[PDB]
């Protein structure tokens, strides 16, 4: 399970 | 309601009492909260994403309210820079993507 | 259109006459692309997410067609598991939440 949370 | 995306979709999500800031994220399968602890077993897991993989505790069936909407379903808690609300919740709210 | 969220939201977008899969990512600020040649010179960059932060590559002003609409902005490139269009192009094309 992949979590794609990204912050700039 | 419907939510534009000039800024992050954070909303209010209720947990066990607990009031908290979380992330509307389509871009996660699961749900990952901040370090909190909740009754029941859990499993230990491994999630990955941008940078590599941390370790989380799993609990299932986890009651959740976001935005007045009642869902319970699995829960991942471990060391989240932010509360995440994954694909597995936001289909029982019956969010969509809309363009 | 209207995406439902059982399944991972993956469209395909189009830059530069390449075509690739991509998801559509509201938990990402901006828009990350696995490893590829752009044109224009790009600046070294630092993004995090869930396993830490990551270098990558900053292309300003690139044109990417997503389901058909068009956007213009900045593309992230870098060692990203999965495509992902983040916000910054999310909103271009009108994309909104909706429950």
């Amino acid at each position: 399970a992949t979590i794609m949370m990204q912050r700039g | 309601p419907q939510i534009t995306l000039w800024k992050r979709p954070l909303v209010t999500i209720r947990i066990g009492g607990q009031l908290k800031e979380a992330l509307l994220n389509t871009g996660a399968d699961d749900t990952v909260l901040e370090e909190m602890n909740l009754p029941g077993k859990w499993k230990p897991k491994m999630i990955g994403g941008i940078g590599g993989f941390i370790k989380v505790r799993q609990y299932d069936q986890i009651p959740v309210e976001i935005c007045g909407h009642k869902a319970i379903g699995t829960v991942l808690v471990g060391p989240t820079p932010v509360n995440i609300i994954g694909r597995n919740l936001l289909t029982q709210i019956g969010c969509t993507l809309n363009f």
